[PDB]
């Protein structure tokens, strides 16, 4: 029953705050370091700070050293980051870590909360031809829009043989997606966020 | 960071080694513990001090240090083994954690398929918002890890760069797309461009003209 919950995860724009908690079960919060890791969508692992059981000593990671702030409160087996002046680049899942006093490893992690950092509001796309001789490969390349997701079909549906829809990648504080097909040929992008359809004819 | 491949892989009942490369402040002075991470879960502890298991983690795991290097072994290969395995040592330096960059393992449950790269360039209709972007799509690679380069002129990018998380394709294998985000007027000051992808130990390098 040795347990880490973190909470207080959600939207925030940039520039503002927000105040991240971890709650512990199960053991003796107070005999133990307790760390923050984080990790932006499909990247790899950042450390964020630690705090030692009486919190004499406080570390923070360079990438959030003035704007982040780590406490705790022994009484209420609780983990705190206060994060201000968030950026885009803090947009992560927050992990709550425990560490152990002899080896320093962190044995018990929480869930994880998601903190999105993001003044996006609804835009429609815009859709752009992709083209450049064995085969000919055209696409669409349907560009800043928000939120997720589109569709994109070739050919009304027709085509379907040959085409690459690729997965979305925030550019800036906006989505961008690729689809291309390898064979009069049309790209149909639907954006049903902000009701929009777009029918695009690609020639090369 | 800590320096690890982007991917390690074999097939059920192979031994696959993970390297992990750090400098004198951090695994040179410090122990090194390593976390396996399963897609969309939260890191758990796989070694610590170097070469502890903790409770729970089978002894086909195995770790070691060796002066600025760490490495961990899994002997016997089983399926559920494929994940994101992580090295963390603290930096005397620093005073902080650094993590390595991660290396998927892949069990391959099929043989292994170089990816098939299409470089495009920016559309006169962009060119006309001052935004030049270049796409680079990658398809039919297995195993669904890829590492991209992106060149202007012969030099090395370092920014306005973005690569999609692969994602399966119809045919089970992996596709990703990169994207180079220029001004029109860089994507002007400029004649070659180019797209180089890394799978395994294979590179394929697309490149174009202005």
């Amino acid at each position: 029953q040795v347990t880490l919950k973190e909470s207080g995860g959600g939207l925030v724009k940039p520039g503002g705050s927000l105040r991240l908690s971890c709650a512990a079960s199960g053991f003796t919060f107070s005999s133990y370091s307790m760390n923050w890791v984080r990790q932006a969508p499909g990247k790899g692992l950042e450390w964020v700070s630690s705090i030692s059981s009486s919190s004499s000593y406080i570390y923070y990671a360079d990438s959030v050293k003035g704007r982040f702030t780590i406490s705790r409160d022994n009484a209420k087996n609780s983990l705190y980051l206060q994060m201000n002046s968030l950026r885009a680049e803090d947009t992560a899942v927050y992990y709550c870590a425990r560490q152990v006093g002899a080896t320093w490893a962190f044995d018990i992690w929480g869930q994880g909360t998601l903190v999105t950092v993001s003044a996006a509001k609804t835009t429609p796309p815009s859709v752009y031809p992709l083209a450049p001789n064995s085969m000919v490969t055209l696409g669409c390349l349907v560009k800043g829009y928000f939120p997720e997701p589109v569709t994109v079909t070739w050919n009304s549906g027709s085509l379907s043989s040959g085409v690459h829809t690729f997965p979305a990648v925030l550019q800036s504080d906006l989505y961008t997606l690729s689809s291309s097909v390898t064979v009069t040929v049309t790209c149909n992008v639907a954006h049903p966020a902000s009701s929009t359809k777009v029918d695009k004819k690609i020639v090369p | 960071v800590l320096t690890q491949p982007p991917s390690a892989s074999g097939t059920p009942g192979q031994r696959v080694t993970i390297s992990c490369s750090g400098s004198s402040s951090n695994i040179g002075s410090n122990t090194v513990n390593w976390y396996q991470q399963l897609p969309g879960t939260a890191p758990k502890l796989l070694i610590y001090s170097n070469n502890q298991r903790p409770s729970g983690v089978p002894d086909r795991f195995s770790g070691s240090k060796s002066g600025t290097s760490a490495s961990l072994a899994i002997s016997g290969l089983q399926s559920e083994d494929e994940a994101d395995y992580y090295c963390a040592a603290w930096d005397d330096s620093l005073n902080a954690w650094v993590f390595g960059g991660g290396t998927k393992l892949t069990v391959l449950g099929q043989p292994k398929s170089s990816p098939s790269v299409t470089l495009f360039p920016p559309s006169s209709e962009e060119l006309e918002t001052n935004k030049a972007t270049l796409v680079c799509t990658i398809t039919d690679f297995y195993p669904g890890v890829v590492t991209v380069d992106w060149k202007v002129d012969g030099t090395p990018v370092t920014q306005g760069m973005e690569t999609t998380q692969p994602s399966k394709q119809s045919n089970n294998k992996y596709m990703a797309s990169s994207y180079l985000t220029l001004t029109a007027r860089a994507w002007e000051r400029h004649s070659s461009y180019s797209c180089q992808v890394t799978h395994e130990g294979h590179t394929v390098e697309k490149s174009l003209s202005r």
